[PDB]
């Protein structure tokens, strides 16, 4: 069970903005439940497969465009050049959703919701989903942020390790070398005394 | 077990220098051709890197990278890192980051001697290999 | 600005949650204001570095020491041992908060709030400020996520460059040595040859 709440501004009345939770089991192929509100109000319709089905058949597009569509628009995944328009008519009881392109407009889809008894339930709950929302993401940016103070830590720790290990070696190679180059010095020194009294004799 | 011996009885000896150690160094490798071990192959090349946001400044250190690294295992296979974009520079490792490249550049021609620009990957790569593989895939 | 938003039960419906918000500009002693909503009406008030004053003043308490308290008791910073009552008066708009302990009731303290005749924008205010912080924190998260991959990441590349770097030290020391005795053999050889030399000339 996943919940997304998205904002919509309806070009009928843009100064007010509406709130649309849509809920799914698993996938919206198999449908979902959207509920909408304006603060004082609610509406509640659900889209279960049968209707998608139809929906797509009524159409003739197909269901995997159909669904990225619905990703797109409901869930709030509009791209920088996508625009869509949600309007919805109380009277009527319907909500209808279209795309915006190239100054013209294709209709995307429209169902017909059922206006709830009280809104305040929807509402208590929606508060409630979203500051238990909160205090879970407080939590994983405290777990993440001491995940990644340790990390941090420990790259440090690596660091100086690998310096002190860098100068050990340094040292070692050049006191190993010194005492080589004076060792060889002292048998070139012999091989000239050697070669000179070879000469002399 | 006797050179071991011998070397022990030697007490320390700290007159020279890291310049005079180095030409020391690479002196006997060119007299007895010992190029051919894993190690100190980098040592006839000196390295820079770009890990100050602006060049010939030693107060915009970008410690807390993969640079660091990098120069740390260069300097250990027996690359000489050196700090100063000296005129002698020969290698220059430049990161991800391609934003100063027209600065390297410029530097390189107008230095006597120009040096190859050289990527971070190249080193990564040549580690396991043990050889300098050829700049011109790497420039 | 800052504001928190907590869930209370009122005594006197025990059967639904009700939100409120507390809003400060810097500090909670310069003040506050106070919005309560159960989800269709909202009730607005507002106090002040004078009313905080004499409220402490009264019950003869440091201002820090109930500064603190009323941190805890409003903002849901209640630890394991303390408990809370909250009662609001519809009829005579009075809402006031007491610390209930071990069978002993202590007021802690009392507004009057005014009821709003809009509180379908306050409350959409409230929801698209969570919807803001929820979206705030998820991103936040996501990119600190990325961080730590990358820096954990980094320090496996390091790792093992580090196991490499000690496995070939040891052999380093082993090479160099080698080396150095069969040039010092080759010296040998060749002052045993001089040597031979001089004794046969």
């Amino acid at each position: 069970m996943e919940r997304k709440i998205s904002r919509i501004h309806l070009v009928s009345e843009p100064s007010i903005t509406h709130f649309l939770q849509v809920s799914w089991e698993k996938t919206l192929e198999s449908g979902f439940v959207i509920t909408l509100t304006d603060g004082h109000s609610a509406w509640t319709g659900t889209v279960s497969e049968s209707e998608i089905s139809q929906e797509a058949d009524d159409m003739a597009m197909e269901k995997g465009k159909y669904v990225g569509e619905l990703r797109k628009a409901l869930l709030s995944g509009a791209g920088p050049a996508d625009v869509y328009t949600f309007n919805f008519s109380k009277e009527s009881c319907y909500f209808f959703f279209e795309k915006n392109l190239k100054d013209v407009s294709f209709r995307l889809g429209s169902f017909n919701l059922e206006k709830v008894e009280n809104p305040a339930e929807v509402i208590r709950e929606l508060i409630c989903y979203c500051l238990d929302t909160i205090a879970e993401n407080q939590a994983k940016n405290e777990h993440l942020q001491k995940e990644n103070e340790r990390l941090l830590r420990d790259w440090n720790d690596v660091q100086g390790r690998f310096e002190k290990c860098v100068s050990a070696k340094e040292a070692l190679e050049t006191d190993l070398y010194k005492r080589f180059i004076l060792v060889l010095n002292e048998k070139k020194t012999k091989i000239r005394s050697l070669h000179n009294k070879l000469l002399n004799a | 077990n006797q050179l071991k011996e011998v070397f022990s009885g030697i007490k320390n000896s700290n007159e020279q220098t890291p310049e005079e150690m180095a030409s020391l160094i690479a002196d006997l490798e060119y007299r007895y051709s010992w190029d051919c071990s894993p190690l100190s192959m980098f040592r006839r090349h000196t390295v820079y890197l770009d890990s100050y946001a602006v060049i010939n400044d030693l107060s915009t250190k970008n410690e807390g990278t993969r640079l660091a690294i990098k120069a740390l295992e260069l300097r250990f296979h027996g690359a000489k890192v050196v700090s100063c974009l000296a005129e002698g520079v020969s290698h220059v490792i430049i990161g991800e980051d391609h934003s100063r490249v027209a600065d390297f550049k410029a530097f390189r021609r107008t230095f006597k001697r120009k040096f190859k620009i050289l990527k971070e990957s190249w080193v990564t790569d040549s580690i396991d290999k043990c050889e300098l593989q050829e700049e011109n895939q790497y420039l």
